[PDB]
């Protein structure tokens, strides 16, 4: 039940999405390794999801949070990236996504910062690159990323390296 | 997957040695989140 609706350019909410996408690029600690050398991204595309049971699923569950937490739901708009971009658009969010040797635990990881997402791309560490070329730096091949609307409730502070 | 910590919805990762990296998030249930927006890019080679 999914459908992808294409924004135009000249939309605001097109321009602002694009803005947070371009001004949270930083330099990574591994030089490029997993992600690619860049400062900046050529923006394609941007398109909007829209599967009302998802919605309705995201919602629900929104709602009980919100009520655990005195009517707060601590609501984020944060980057995810991966190999499993299309099954999440057609599916939803499920425990097939989640990072299962992440550092807080098996559990779906967002970003704040759009780079940190590219580097997931094509895998954990960037796997082998794109599938074309074989390279993590690739600048011809087409990327995409989910920014994506997150519940984060009370959440659990982990300061760390 | 793991389960959030007790009393909890999510965990945050706070950067703690690098100053200009921002904060990294995560959730145990995926009913947590809805993918908004598809976008599709290149990365740029800087000139
Ligand atoms: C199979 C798989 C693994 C990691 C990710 C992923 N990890 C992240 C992370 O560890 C920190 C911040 C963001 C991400 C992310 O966007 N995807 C997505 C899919
Ligand atoms: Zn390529």
């Amino acid at each position: 039940g999914t459908i992808l609706i294409d924004l135009s350019p000249d939309d605001k909410e097109f321009q602002s999405v694009e803005e947070e996408m371009q001004s949270t690029v930083r330099e990574h600690r591994d030089g490029g390794h997993a992600g690619g050398i860049f400062n900046r991204y050529n923006i394609l595309k941007i398109q909007k999801v829209c599967n009302k049971k998802l919605w309705e699923r995201y919602t629900h569950r929104r709602k009980e949070v919100s009520e655990e937490n005195h009517n707060h739901a601590n609501e984020r708009m944060l980057f995810h990236g991966s190999p499993f971009v299309n099954a999440i658009i057609h599916k939803g969010f499920d425990e097939r996504h989640a990072y299962i040797g992440g550092m807080f635990g098996a559990g779906i990881y967002f970003a704040e910062n759009s780079s940190k997402s590219n580097q997931y791309v094509y895998g954990i560490g960037g796997g082998t690159g794109c599938p074309v070329h074989k390279d993590r730096s690739c600048y011809i091949c087409h990327r995409q990323l989910l920014f994506c609307r997150v519940t984060l409730g009370k959440s659990f502070l982990q300061f760390s390296a | 997957m793991a389960h959030s910590p007790p009393g909890h919805h999510s965990v945050t990762g706070r950067p703690s040695v690098n100053g200009l990296a921002l904060a990294e998030y995560v959730i145990y249930r995926g009913e947590q989140a809805y993918p908004e927006y598809l976008i599709t890019y290149q990365i740029m080679r800087p000139e």
